Order: C-alpha cells, then sequence, then structure tokens
C-alpha cells in the first residue's frame, strides 16, 4: 500500500517561508496514473486544496488562486518526495497542512493522506515543556479506580504527543487539548484511569515528546517518601 | 468557483439510528462528489467517491446518494466509532470542500468520576502551583466546575479543556487547571473542586489540604 510521510518545521516567522516535504512509499512521484497534492485545514480556511504536481511525459503544476503568487510544489525524483513552499506567510497561513494522493488527476477523490503538519506562524521562540506528575490521593483509589497523569506545561509551539508505558497503555487514556496561557505558552494534561489494585504491581510512565524543541521526557507517576533516592524532612 | 454547503452543521443521534447529512453544490456537478470522515487529530478518510461508490475498506453502513446539485451521505446504523466531522468535496473543478457536519452520539446520562491533583513539589520549586481537577467519562457535555480555596470561590485563575467524544463509550472528559503563584498557594490550606452535572443528585466536591 501507499504511505505518505510528512516532515518539516512547524514554526515559521511572519513574512518568512514555510517549507514542508511529503515522502512517498509504495508509489512513484512520477507515476503517470497519480497526482500529488497539498491541502490545508484551519478555522479560517476550512479544508482548502492548495495545489498539485503530476507527471505525464512532462511535469505539470496547478495552484489554488488564493496562494498562486506565493506557492511552489516541486518533485524530488531521487528521494521520491514532493515539497510545499509558501512564501511571505502571515497568521492566516497557520493551519494543519496535509499532502494527499489523487488517483489519476484527482477525479475520484483523495484516498491517501499524510499525517498532517501543524504550522504555526509566529515570531515566538520554541520552548520545550516542563513535565510534572499528577499523583492522586491514596483515598481516591478506594473505589477501585486510580487516576494518574502528567501535566505538560509551558511549551511552544504546538503540538506535543503523550504516550503511556511507551504505547503499551492506551485504554482509559485522555490527552486533553492544549490551552494557550496568558504567557503565550501552551499547557495540557494527559490522564489515565487504571485499577487501583495495579498501583503496586504496575509502573506507569508518561512519555512526552515535543518535536519542535527535541524534548523527550519520561515521567514515572506513582503515589512513599521512605524509598526516595533524595531524602528530605 | 463552486461553493459546497453542508446541512445540518451538527447533529446528535443515538447508536443504531439512521443518520442523513446533505451537501448542496452551487452549480450542477453531475456525480463528481466525494465524502470524507475526519476523526480528532487525524487526516480526513475517503468514504465515497463518484457520489455513490463506496471506497475500499469502508463499512457498508456508509452510502452516498444524489446527483446534480443535491447529495446525501447516509449512515444506516450509527455506531459509537462514527463520531466524526463529515465533509463533501467536488472535483468537477478545483477541489472545493463543504464546511463539514459534526456527528455526535446521543447516549444515556453518565456522571463524571472526579479527581483532584495537588501541584508537584518539583513544580512548586519553580515558583508556580498548578492544581488539576479531572472529570472523567461523563455525558452530556454540559458541566460546571467551581474552584474554592479556603472556601472562597475562585474567578479568572482557571482554564478548562474538554476531550472530543470517546469513540467507544461516547463520553467526554474535562480538565480544570487552577494556576497560582507558589506564594499564593502556600498562603492557603484547603483546595476544592466542586462539580455540578446532570448525572449527580447534588454537586460533588473533591479536596485536599496543602502539606
Amino acid at each position: 500500500q501507499v504511505q505518505l510521510q510528512q516532515s518539516g518545521p512547524g514554526l515559521v516567522k511572519p513574512s518568512q517561508t514555510l517549507s514542508l516535504t511529503c515522502a512517498i512509499s509504495g508509489d512513484s512521484v512520477s507515476s503517470q496514473s497519480a497526482a500529488w497534492n497539498w491541502i490545508r485545514q484551519s478555522p479560517s480556511r476550512g479544508l482548502e486544496w492548495l495545489g498539485r504536481i503530476y507527471y505525464r511525459s512532462k511535469w505539470y503544476n496547478d495552484y489554488a488562486l488564493s496562494v498562486k503568487s506565493r506557492i511552489t510544489i516541486n518533485p524530488d525524483t531521487s528521494k521520491n518526495q514532493f515539497s510545499l513552499q509558501l512564501n511571505s506567510v502571515t497568521p492566516e497561513d497557520t493551519a494543519v497542512y496535509y499532502c494527499a494522493r489523487g488517483e489519476g488527476y484527482g477525479r475520484e477523490g483523495f484516498a491517501i493522506w499524510g499525517q498532517g503538519t501543524l504550522v504555526t506562524v509566529s515570531s515566538a521562540s520554541t520552548k520545550g515543556p516542563s513535565v510534572f506528575p499528577l499523583a492522586p490521593s491514596s483515598k481516591s483509589t478506594s473505589g477501585g479506580t486510580a487516576a494518574l497523569g502528567c501535566l505538560v506545561k509551558d511549551y511552544f509551539p504546538e503540538p506535543v504527543t503523550v504516550s503511556w508505558n511507551s504505547g503499551a497503555l492506551t485504554s482509559g487514556v485522555h490527552t486533553f487539548p492544549a490551552v494557550l496561557q496568558s504567557s503565550g505558552l501552551y499547557s495540557l494534561s494527559s490522564v489515565v484511569t487504571v485499577p487501583s489494585s495495579s498501583l503496586g504491581t504496575q509502573t506507569y510512565i508518561c512519555n512526552v515528546n515535543h518535536k519542535p524543541s527535541n524534548t523527550k521526557v519520561d515521567k514515572k507517576v506513582e503515589p512513599d517518601y521512605k524509598d526516595d533516592d533524595d531524602k528530605g524532612a | 468557483d463552486i461553493q459546497m454547503t453542508q446541512s445540518p452543521s451538527s447533529l446528535s443521534a443515538s447508536v443504531g439510528d439512521r443518520v442523513t447529512i446533505t451537501c448542496r453544490a452551487s452549480q450542477t456537478i453531475s456525480n463528481t462528489l466525494a465524502w470524507y470522515q475526519q476523526k480528532p487529530g487525524k487526516a480526513p478518510k475517503l468514504l465515497i467517491y463518484a457520489a455513490s461508490n463506496l471506497q475500499s475498506g469502508v463499512p457498508s453502513r456508509f452510502s452516498g446518494s444524489g446527483s446534480g446539485t443535491d447529495f446525501t451521505l447516509t449512515i444506516s446504523s450509527l455506531q459509537p466509532e462514527d463520531f466524526a466531522t463529515y465533509y463533501c468535496q467536488q472535483y468537477l473543478s478545483w477541489f472545493t470542500f463543504g464546511q463539514g457536519t459534526k456527528v455526535e452520539i446521543k447516549r444515556t446520562v453518565a456522571a463524571p468520576s472526579v479527581f483532584i491533583f495537588p501541584p508537584s513539589d518539583e513544580q512548586l520549586k519553580s515558583g508556580t502551583a498548578s492544581v488539576v481537577c479531572l472529570l472523567n467519562n461523563f455525558y452530556p457535555r454540559e458541566a460546571k466546575v467551581q474552584w474554592k480555596v479556603d472556601n472562597a470561590l475562585q474567578s479568572g485563575n482557571s482554564q478548562e479543556s474538554v476531550t472530543e467524544q470517546d469513540s467507544k463509550d461516547s463520553t467526554y472528559s474535562l480538565s480544570s487547571t487552577l494556576t497560582l503563584s507558589k506564594a499564593d498557594y502556600e498562603k492557603h490550606k484547603v483546595y476544592a473542586c466542586e462539580v455540578t452535572h446532570q448525572g449527580l443528585s447534588s454537586p460533588v466536591t473533591k479536596s485536599f489540604n496543602r502539606g
């Protein structure tokens, strides 16, 4: 099957150039039975097709009128990729950008999509998060359920990903949408409910990844000062 | 250019219900229509193309009908995993999309399970205290969370976040975070989260005493 893997920075300063790449597996960028597209999504643009590239014994491009003066979509036949370049960005360009394949020219819909790349247009610097445990009270576990979590605070830009036990724990996980604080930095929490009986047989670790700052933090979340390496009191 | 308009903008339906959503093109497009399903944090997924052709790997409960200017997407028997925003798109011309219709699952009332988390000692070292209140797996979405510090109602120092509807049990979860300076935090003893929800006979309070 065909897969599209996106890459490129998710933070662009106003007036500068957005640059993204879409790497194809299982098909050729020069296929004469496909067209390669970029489509963005945001509250201001809704889902908006931006343009396409396709090869028919010659390279062809088509660009949406909204972005025609600022956009370039180029193929790379050595790496089997296609790029998106959008010059002179403004805050109206903040969106999730997707690459997508259209069978033929796109006259049967877009069946294959990349994972999307959130691009934030901002002058603010990247900042990795601080990660704090959300440890429940011993009393709150008496009902058979223990809620545990991680607070992922003061990062920029979005997004952050949170897994539990390196992806082994998915049931009962809730990772909340981030909120933008008055400081202009984001914060979110990720929680999981588990059986209280598991608190002394199972270890719970949240794995936080903030790709813009290359920050990876793995925080163990348990409820006993006795066994601490660093002693207080 | 061609404008695509979906109706309704949102709907709530029970599991097993037949759901119909419409898409109107501003000019005739014959059969040049696709329908997509988009779940939170995921790319749109193609469901139907050529107005009525089911895409490979999509369940047969999804069907498309219509022609010309008026199109319909039908879900014959709504499943909890069908919570999503659905989009139509024309490809007679330059690939324009409808604005989407959000489909939510109507289910029985479920009270939240409430949990309160004090700030970590590590965060306190840094000069700030975040106190978190969690409302887990409730329905419907409407809920009131009030913070009390030494029995004084708080205002303007908390932020809420709500998850999208769960794909398995059709509930919501909510976080409320109260943010104070370390100095303000250490000036008080009792931190309480008071929750009001249709599933609770009276408001539920979860609290802790600092230290």
